[PDB]
């Protein structure tokens, strides 16, 4: 099948500002190519087909343009409603093929996290389990680090971490860790501690609690 | 109104077969070409089948001996996508999509219904509230919701049947060990809770289990 690359693969964009990607065929496709969008949670909706040509109801800050291998999709005056994934596609020839996506996302000031951490329920400690809980709440950028220390060691075996995609009321990010213990191992210790590292601070951020 | 409305996925093991449906309404159905087309959990889209007016020009990305099979029943306005020997990797969420008119370009689709190709049993949740440590002080209180060692995908989330959603992040799930793990949490104010009850709400379609867990405060 003919491969399609796009680019970049993710981008973040502040509001109003003007956004291209671009996308490459291996071979020439004559001009038949779309462009889809896909908002989060959703099923992708056409943008654009024949290159140049806007769906009816799409707004006229989308433009396509491009011709032979080489295709490109401009968004004039970014909007808050214009995140998601933006993938393009050919069908000059059976199989049609999608590029791989780009993710385009907001761009805001840096944010440090909320933490908070949450001992096992006591419904758990019924069961044999024991997950201790800490969540990371409204950060910006993206990266971060989560340390878990039992009595003052550092654990790093059984630990899940989960982030959430861009929030849509004020784009930052969360994020959930959890360290899943036995109840035997849980109760051998007394002190536990989530220690969060951002970039808005050279000193983490600690919660701790003691079984007492 | 162009609609279009997928149904049949659900979970299969490696081996079976699995019959996928799209109603279709708002438009002369047999008019127009139809298409399948499934995005992985990579997020990766790619094409499935295509069909045109007639039962025999049907066309796929791969055509192995009796693995895809599309059709149509004009007088249904419905499509169909047989699977058959399925294998883990044709785990996705599978599109039906409408051709404009006689070329390959696309205007509508559905709204997908999830496969899940995989050897492991269906699997009920455990759902377990989480609420702050012994204690109690600030300007708002985090609580939280953990549900726990379920499959497959998905699980639904609510706090208070949905009248609270400010404040609320949710995590996507993340297998661990062969099930599912997923938590919420939610920020109110402190004079809130525990004034005003607050309940996770977790639902597993694939069970049937529905559970509606008050969060209470820690005792002693
Ligand atoms: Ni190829
Ligand atoms: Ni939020």
């Amino acid at each position: 099948d003919i491969k399609m690359t796009q680019s970049p693969s993710s981008m973040y964009a502040s509001l109003g500002e003007r956004v291209t990607f671009t996308c490459k065929a291996s071979q020439d496709i004559y001009s038949s190519f779309s462009w889809f969008q896909q908002r989060p949670g959703k099923s992708p909706k056409t943008l654009i087909y024949r290159a140049n040509r806007l769906v009816d109801g799409v707004p006229s800050r989308f433009s396509g343009s491009g011709s032979g291998q080489d295709y490109s999709l401009t968004i004039s005056s970014l909007e808050y409603e214009d995140m998601g994934v933006y993938f393009c596609l050919q069908h000059e020839e059976f199989p049609p093929t999608f590029g791989g996506g780009t993710k385009l996302e907001l761009k805001r000031t840096d944010a440090a996290p909320t933490v908070s951490i949450f001992p096992p329920s006591s419904e758990q400690l019924t069961s044999g389990g024991a997950s201790v809980v800490c969540f990371l709440n409204n950060f910006y950028p993206k990266d971060i680090n989560v340390k878990w220390k039992i009595d003052g060691s550092e654990r790093q075996n059984g630990v899940l971490n989960s982030w959430t995609d861009q929030d849509s009321k004020d784009s930052t990010y969360s994020m959930s860790s959890t360290l899943t213990l036995t109840k035997d191992e849980y109760e051998r210790h007394n002190s536990y501690t989530c220690e969060a590292t951002h970039k808005t601070s050279t000193s983490p951020i600690v919660k701790s609690f003691n079984r007492n | 109104e162009v609609q279009l409305v997928e149904s049949g996925g659900g979970l299969m093991r490696p081996g079976g077969s699995l019959k996928l449906s799209c109603a279709a309404s708002g438009f002369a159905f047999s008019r127009f070409d139809m298409s399948w087309v499934r995005q992985t959990p990579e997020k990766r889209l790619e094409w499935v089948a295509y069909i045109r007016n007639g039962a025999d020009d049907t066309y796929y990305a791969d055509t192995e001996k009796g693995r895809f099979t599309i059709s149509r029943d004009n007088a249904k306005n419905t499509l169909y996508l047989q699977l058959s020997s399925l294998k883990i990797e044709d785990t996705a969420m599978y599109y039906c999509v409408r051709h404009s008119g006689y070329s390959y370009v696309i205007d509508y689709w559905g709204q997908g219904t999830s496969v899940t190709v995989s050897s492991a049993s269906t699997t009920a949740p455990s759902v377990y509230p989480l609420a702050p440590v012994c204690g109690g002080t600030g300007s708002s209180v985090t609580l939280g919701c953990l549900v726990k060692g379920y499959f497959p995908e998905p699980v639904t989330l609510t706090w208070n049947s949905g009248s609270l959603s400010s404040g609320v992040h949710t995590f996507p799930a993340l297998l661990q060990s062969g099930l599912y793990t997923l938590s919420s949490s939610v920020t109110v104010t402190s004079n809130t809770w525990p004034s005003q009850t607050i309940t996770c709400n977790v639902a597993h379609p694939a069970s049937s289990t529905k559970v509606d867990k008050k969060i209470e405060p820690r005792v002693p």
